[PDB]
């Protein structure tokens, strides 16, 4: 894991946030992301990333 | 042969002052009306100038002073200095 992210706000607008990292490893590589909050089950929750 | 017309000049030099015969005396700057009534210093620049006409200056001790700005740029910052502590709310 290179970096974590947590958001604890309340909004209904599409909010975009930028996070930077320093690329120490050389050579072309791959980058991935994983969501820890489980997917929505009902329509009452819509936290989509 | 002979070398006439010595024409001693000890009197002429004093005509401009005697303290100048041992010290060249410090130069003085001019006064700009636009810069109110402030007096410009010849050895300090508190204001931060623009890196272009002004030659690369030199420092010789103390003197919190300005600079010659080379690049000014304003952008959008990141949320988090580093580490894993990246909370927002």
């Amino acid at each position: 894991t290179e970096k974590d992210i947590t958001i604890k706000g309340k909004t209904t607008s599409q909010y975009l946030a930028s996070v930077v990292m320093g690329n120490l490893p050389p050579r072309p590589f791959n980058i991935r992301m994983r969501r820890m909050t489980p997917d929505s089950t009902t329509d009452q929750l819509q936290n989509k990333t | 042969g002979m070398t006439g017309i010595l024409f001693s000049l000890g009197a002429s030099m004093v005509l401009g002052g005697v303290a100048q015969m041992l010290a060249p005396k410090a130069r003085t700057p001019r006064i700009q009306t636009t810069d109110n009534g402030k007096q410009n210093t010849y050895f300090s620049s508190l204001d931060n100038m623009v890196a272009q006409g002004n030659v690369l200056p030199v420092l010789y001790g103390e003197m919190r002073v300005g600079s010659r700005v080379v690049s000014q740029e304003i952008s959008t910052a990141d949320e988090g200095d580093g580490g894993q502590v990246v909370v927002i709310g």
